[PDB]
């Protein structure tokens, strides 16, 4: 209800500037006292005839910091994060004459990289500073959590250049500004309600395995809660995203199809991202990212001289040629009215062998005579690892008697 | 209006500068509808060069063939080999999404 | 009328910034009818450049049915195997949603 | 178009192999129950039924 002339903004923001760690530092960590930067506008704002009211805190630096260091440091940098916080508020309660003067805090921001990119690094870093402040502002006084960057989660709200997207958009600092402004005249603490995105998190552990068939699957652990993910599957060297989109099961398989459209092959390198994906809302939390290669079995021999072969009782018996030094055979059975349904998966020690026609007439549910044409497959299996080596093929019927 | 058409007028100068140069104004290189058209035609000389190769290849592998059938137990070049045959027939089915 | 032709202006310059150009003024890539025209070039590119190769193997696949015809016994390649053909069969029919 | 005329290749290697070496046994794609199915569809496709 004031006049717009009545309220005055000052900025007083240092370039790369930390409490704890920066470019310039805002505190002292040796004594507790002001740093440099602090220290060169605290001269200014005595003389500006008005007490400070309103603080407004954005991105610490220190976001940015732990991004190359070992996630071991993260919980020393937060123990400074607070105490410095606390101290240097408790300075400026007294030094500036304002009894109640308030620290507003705004939501802190991730690193993408690339075209459609993928988040990185500081999604799971930024969660942690993004889970010390709400506690902050609502289970301390003198703190208090301002607002959000609208579409924080989302990469659309950054793009600021093309590639390694750190700052915002224009439109992003007007719809930052007006939110931030609402909660400053009406006093109302975001810290009280968090956003859904706020509440997902990225999975804990990420990596993708190739079968016996060339394709990969990526693997990651559920969460209690969750029923729905998001992935991204994007191109390796050019980054341009293959494919995207909401996964009921914490499991997703990159066929041999697909990587004959993206590539002239297949490929063992992978760039993967993936978050949780809350289908009641549509909320996007924070992405785990995997580059690299994949785990592959790829110093094993593959079989060869694959040949099945029907009896003249019924049964079918299945040879191979291998390394005896490593008789370890995985096998996979499959149907032939459908290619998908398996008969049995198991592990072998011996290079030969015999599927009996009794068992034949009970998956088909035949009653005389088994199954003509077998789908099989078998690969060199590592006891020792779980690895599974590329296996060779052997399909359908097999040679009469 | 008149300044809208110096949007216009400098927008229509880079269709003309993309016929005997490959760079913008600005330095940067043409990447449009004339840019796409110019490596299409990039794509057809390799053909037209590639076409020639194949059916002039096709007169000494035919003067081959006849020898085979009338002259059984002649051995067949190393390129006709079979782990020779083996690198052509992956590479047919990765590139047209065949496996 | 001054003041719609300022949009048409600006609509027009926006089909001359598509070529030698990839994104409009605001930054967006170009998607419209120019946009389409650039895909089917892509296609095409590729498909001159798959077109030379099927042709390509056609003369190694004929030296190796004529040895076939006339010296059966020889081993076929591996790539003409069962379980390799059960690949490409199974991606027809779904390519073509004949299944 | 391009996958059509590359399968084409495959496929008359194995033609030749069955009228010179009678008794080997035909892939499972081209087995009889395979081929109802996209017979099945030809004629939905088509209107003829």
């Amino acid at each position: 209800g004031l006049r717009p002339i009545q309220v005055m903004p000052v900025n007083v923001a240092a370039d790369s500037a930390g409490m704890t760690v920066g470019t310039h530092k805002w505190w002292n960590t040796s004594s507790n006292s002001p740093g440099d930067a602090l220290l060169a506008i605290n001269d200014m704002v005595k003389g500006l005839g008005v007490k400070p009211d309103y603080f407004i805190e954005a991105n610490p630096w220190e976001t940015m910091y732990m991004k190359d260091v070992n996630s071991s440091t993260w919980p020393a940098l937060m123990t400074a994060f607070e105490s410095s916080n606390k101290a240097m508020l408790a300075w400026m309660r007294t030094n500036w004459g304002n009894p109640n003067l308030e620290i507003w805090f705004q939501g802190a921001t991730t690193v993408w990289f690339g075209v459609a990119p993928p988040n990185d690094l500081n999604s799971e870093a930024t969660v942690t500073v993004r889970d010390k402040q709400i506690q902050m502002a609502t289970a301390n006084i003198g703190f208090k959590l301002g607002s959000f960057v609208p579409g924080s989660n989302l990469y659309t709200a950054y793009r600021n250049v093309e590639s390694s997207w750190i700052y915002y958009t224009v439109e992003a600092f007007h719809a930052t500004a007006i939110e931030l402004g609402e909660a400053l005249a009406l006093n109302i603490n975001r810290a009280t309600n968090p956003p859904d995105w706020s509440y997902l998190r990225p999975p804990a552990n990420l990596q993708g395995r190739k079968l016996a068939t060339r394709d990969i699957k990526m693997t990651w652990d559920n969460r209690a809660g969750i029923t729905h993910w998001k992935y991204a599957n994007r191109h390796v060297t050019t980054g341009a995203e293959i494919s995207s989109g909401i996964l009921t099961s914490p499991e997703y398989v990159f066929t041999l199809n697909d990587q004959q459209n993206a590539y002239n092959g297949d490929t063992l390198n992978m760039s993967f991202s993936v978050s949780e994906y809350a289908a009641d809302s549509g909320a996007v939390g924070a992405s785990s990212s995997f580059v690299g290669v994949v785990q592959n079995g790829s110093y094993m021999q593959t079989p060869t001289q694959l040949k099945a072969a029907k009896q003249l009782n019924g049964d079918i018996i299945f040879t191979w040629v291998g390394r005896p030094s490593w008789q370890h055979f995985w096998v996979v059975n499959t149907s032939v009215n459908d290619s998908k349904t398996v008969i049995f998966s198991k592990e072998w020690s011996s290079e030969s062998l015999t599927w009996t026609v009794a068992e034949q007439n009970e998956f088909y549910g035949l009653e005389e005579g088994g199954a003509t044409h077998v789908i099989f497959m078998v690969s060199e299996y590592d006891p020792s690892n779980g690895l599974v080596s590329i296996g060779a093929q052997v399909t359908g019927q097999a040679e009469q008697p | 209006l008149t300044t809208e058409q110096i949007n216009m007028t400098k927008e229509q100068k880079e269709a003309q500068r993309a016929q005997t140069s490959d760079t913008r104004t600005d330095g940067t290189r043409v990447a449009g509808s004339v840019g796409k058209q110019k490596e299409l035609y990039d794509q057809q000389i390799t053909s037209y060069k590639r076409d020639a190769e194949v059916k002039a290849a096709k007169l000494f592998t035919d003067a081959w063939v006849t020898q085979k059938t009338i002259d059984e137990g002649l051995s067949p070049p190393n390129g006709f080999t079979n782990s020779s045959l083996d690198s052509i027939l992956t590479a047919l089915k990765n590139n047209n999404a065949l496996g």
